[PDB]
């Protein structure tokens, strides 16, 4: 489709990964003014002027936000809120938010894919992932997500991290 | 005469403040294409 | 095609320019009996039926406005309250109002020309520029924009005055 066509050329500069000595273990994404990314990946983003800022992080949420620079506002991706029936992007395929829960097929989405936005058809940001449970043949996201005015954590039960 | 120079003082600067209040409030509208005063704001503040 | 000549058609004589020791520094236009024009641009407009005018500058807003002379009433802008998503038009080009924000491709738009307005689809000016903060290929815009009651400017960070 077109679909997956058009998320892969705005998630290829909406990610910025980082490096734990060297090694891939996240993913940051510029989104709506902010930079953020999960609290339990480690080491540097690989980005020369991401590298220092003062993030602030909240436990609570596994979030870690900054402030964009003002000279690359312009490669920052689009946010919204609502989130209705129907299926969504993914970077590793697609997913389908039913019931309150981000569902994907097992074997899809690996450790290590942690940060990856998850896109509508429009390529509007809605989600983030955090991890992974194992519910017979399929999984279901530990994501982190927004509402109108604050940003909200959903978890399944007996979750891995990712 | 000192304390009568202190009371005109005195009395200049809070009409001085109560001009500059009133200008702040009553500006904006001023700048507003289509500046529809509220009368009431008007009454108070002496408005056009 | 059309627009651009409509959009033209209504600034043809809604325009004056304030030069400065006869050169051009920035321009003025007229709208709902307003001569309004930043109030940082120095010079003086050519038209001394325009010259003998007393302004409310305001510091706040940067924005100077007087009252227009009957006389030329009828060549005056109209005006709009309201910002749906979508596009915009504008002397240099085109903008858009992605997310509260005027957005034009960089490169186009330089200083010296901020007094002038941007117009909408119908061919009503919607806002008067005042600068622009230059960041990637989007050059994000300083504007003074009316709400339907007050009138509100709109900065991003990091913007500069043209």
């Amino acid at each position: 489709g077109k679909r997956e066509r058009m998320c892969m050329k705005i998630e290829n500069d909406c990610i910025f990964e980082v490096k734990h000595e060297g090694k891939v273990t996240g993913y940051a994404c510029l989104v709506g003014d902010k930079v953020m990314k999960p609290a339990h990946v480690k080491g540097v983003i690989d980005n020369a002027d991401l590298a220092k800022l003062a993030f602030k992080k909240s436990s609570k949420y596994d979030l870690e936000c900054a402030q964009i620079p003002v000279h690359m506002r312009s490669d920052a991706s689009k946010y919204t809120h609502e989130k209705p029936e129907g299926h969504y992007n993914w970077h590793h395929g697609a997913v389908q938010y039913s019931g309150g829960r981000f569902t994907i097929p097992t074997g899809a989405g690996k450790p290590g894919d942690s940060g990856r936005p998850i896109f509508d058809n429009k390529g509007r940001v809605v989600a983030i992932v955090l991890g992974g449970a194992n519910e017979g043949s399929r999984t279901a996201l530990s994501v982190v997500t927004w509402n109108k005015d604050m940003v909200t954590r959903v978890t399944p039960e007996g979750s891995e991290e990712w | 005469v000192g304390m009568s120079l202190l009371a005109l003082i005195s009395i200049f600067a809070s009409c001085y403040m109560l001009v500059a209040a009133r200008s702040k409030c009553l500006t904006p509208y001023a700048l507003t294409p289509g500046a529809a005063v509220p009368w009431t704001l008007g009454i108070l503040c002496c408005a056009p």
